[PDB]
C-alpha cells in the first residue's frame, strides 16, 4: 500500500492470553533482523553475521512486550471480550535451488496465514519425522496482520523423493500434510 | 559496537485488571519506517492492533495519532498527549539513525550473485536463485531475439534467509537447430549472466 525504496520494522511485537505467548522482531525489507529470546533477554540474530559489529538492547524488545501485555488487557475490555479468529494456514513447500540428483539443495515451506501466531511446522521424509537440522523463522508479519513463518530442510535430491511438511495449528481440524512435488 | 535503536511501545492509560480466563485475544504493535532515495524522505509509521483490526496509529505524514476504527476513540487522545513528541522524534532518532548507521553497513550492502539454470520439462524454465537483493532483470532470447509473448515469471519469492529466487518460463517446442539463452543482470554481478540452452 505505501509504497517506499527500503521499508524497516523496528518494532514488530505480538502478545496474546491466555498462555502469555508472544515475539519481538525486526525487518528489514521484509527479512527477518533478529528475534529477542524474552526469558534470556538476549538478541537472536536471523544470521550470525548481523550481530559482528551491530548490537541491539534486548531490553527494547522486554519492553514492548511488556507494553503490549498492558494494551491487550484494556483493548480486550474495551472489544467487550471479542477473541480472535483462527484462521486456516496456507503451506508451500518449494526447494531453494534447482532440484538436480545429488546436488545439496533445501526444502522451504512456507506457511501463510497464521493467526494468533502459535504453530507446529514439522517434516516428514518417507512419512517418519525428520529433526536434525531444521531450522525455522520467527513469526514474519503480514500486512493483513496475520503472520508467515518458514521452515528449512537440507536434503539431497533422490530416485524417490517423499518429503511433507506438517502444520498443526487451532485453526485445523486435521493437520495439514503439505507434499512435495519433485 | 553502534546500535541498533527502536520505536518504543506506548501504553495505554489504562489501568486494566480484566480477566479472559479455546477462546485467545491478541494484541500486536508494528512500528514501520519507509525511506525513499536514501533518507531524503523518511515517512514513521507505527500501529496499534487488537487481534486483526488497527485502532490506533501514528502517522508521521499525519503529525499526530490518529485513531483507525471506533475501538481507538479513546487512545488517540492519551497517545497525543503522552507519546506525541517523543514518537514525532523517532523518525530521526529511531528511522534515520538505523537506516545511516545500522542498514547502510549491512542489508544495503549485501551482495549475493544468482545461480542460473536452464531445465525443460514444452517449457523452458530459467531458475534464477539466491540472490540479494531484490533487484533482477531475466530476460530470455530464442536465437538472439528478446522474448515477449511465451514468457511468463513466478513471483519473486522471499527464501526468508535474505535471498530471492524467480523462476522465468518461455513456452517453446525444440527443434534441431535452435539456441536459447536467458540474460540476468544484477547488481551482485561483474558482467551479465548468459546460460545458453541447446
Amino acid at each position: 500500500d505505501i509504497e517506499a525504496d527500503h521499508v524497516g520494522f523496528y518494532g514488530t511485537t505480538v502478545y496474546q492470553s491466555p498462555g502469555d505467548i508472544g515475539q519481538y522482531t525486526h525487518e528489514f525489507d521484509g527479512d527477518e533482523l533478529f528475534y529477542v529470546d524474552l526469558d534470556k533477554k538476549k538478541t537472536v540474530w536471523r544470521l550470525p553475521e548481523f550481530g559482528q559489529l551491530i548490537l541491539f538492547e534486548p531490553q527494547g524488545g522486554l519492553q514492548c512486550i511488556a507494553a503490549e501485555k498492558h494494551n491487550l488487557g484494556i483493548l480486550t475490555k474495551r472489544s467487550n471480550f471479542t477473541p480472535a479468529t483462527n484462521e486456516a494456514p496456507q503451506a508451500t513447500v518449494f526447494p531453494k535451488s534447482p532440484v538436480l540428483l545429488g546436488q545439496p539443495n533445501t526444502l522451504i515451506c512456507f506457511v501463510d496465514n497464521i493467526f494468533p501466531p502459535v504453530i507446529n511446522i514439522t517434516w516428514l521424509r518417507n512419512s517418519k519425522s525428520v529433526t536434525d537440522g531444521v531450522y525455522e523463522t520467527s513469526f514474519l508479519v503480514n500486512r493483513d496482520h496475520s503472520f508467515h513463518k518458514l521452515s528449512y530442510l537440507t536434503f539431497i535430491p533422490s530416485d524417490d523423493d517423499i518429503y511433507d511438511c506438517k502444520v498443526e495449528h487451532w485453526g485445523l481440524e486435521e493437520p495439514v500434510l503439505k507434499h512435495w512435488e519433485p | 559496537l553502534v546500535e541498533r535503536l527502536y520505536l518504543v511501545c506506548g501504553e495505554e492509560g489504562a489501568g486494566g485488571g480484566s480477566l479472559v480466563g479455546e477462546r485467545h485475544f491478541v494484541h500486536q504493535f508494528k512500528g514501520e519506517c519507509y525511506f525513499t532515495n536514501g533518507t531524503q524522505r523518511i515517512r514513521l509509521v507505527t500501529r496499534y492492533i487488537y487481534n486483526r483490526e488497527e485502532y490506533l496509529r501514528f502517522d508521521s505524514d499525519v503529525g499526530e495519532y490518529r485513531a483507525v476504527t471506533e475501538l481507538g476513540r479513546h487512545s488517540a487522545e492519551y497517545y497525543n498527549k503522552q507519546y506525541l513528541e517523543r514518537t514525532r522524534a523517532e523518525l530521526d532518532t529511531a528511522c534515520r539513525h538505523n537506516y545511516e548507521e545500522t542498514e547502510v553497513p549491512t542489508s544495503l550492502r549485501r551482495l549475493e550473485q544468482p545461480n542460473v539454470a536452464i531445465s525443460l520439462s514444452n517449457t523452458l524454465v530459467c531458475s534464477v536463485t539466491d540472490f540479494y537483493p531484490a533487484k533482477i532483470k531475466v530476460r530470455w532470447f530464442r536465437n538472439g531475439q528478446e522474448e515477449t509473448v511465451g514468457v511468463s515469471s513466478t513471483q519473486l519469492i522471499r527464501n526468508g534467509d535474505w535471498t530471492f529466487q524467480v523462476l522465468v518460463m518461455l513456452e517453446m517446442t525444440p527443434h534441431q537447430g535452435e539456441v536459447y539463452t536467458c540474460h540476468v543482470e544484477h547488481p551482485s554481478l561483474k558482467s551479465p549472466i548468459t546460460v545458453e540452452w541447446r
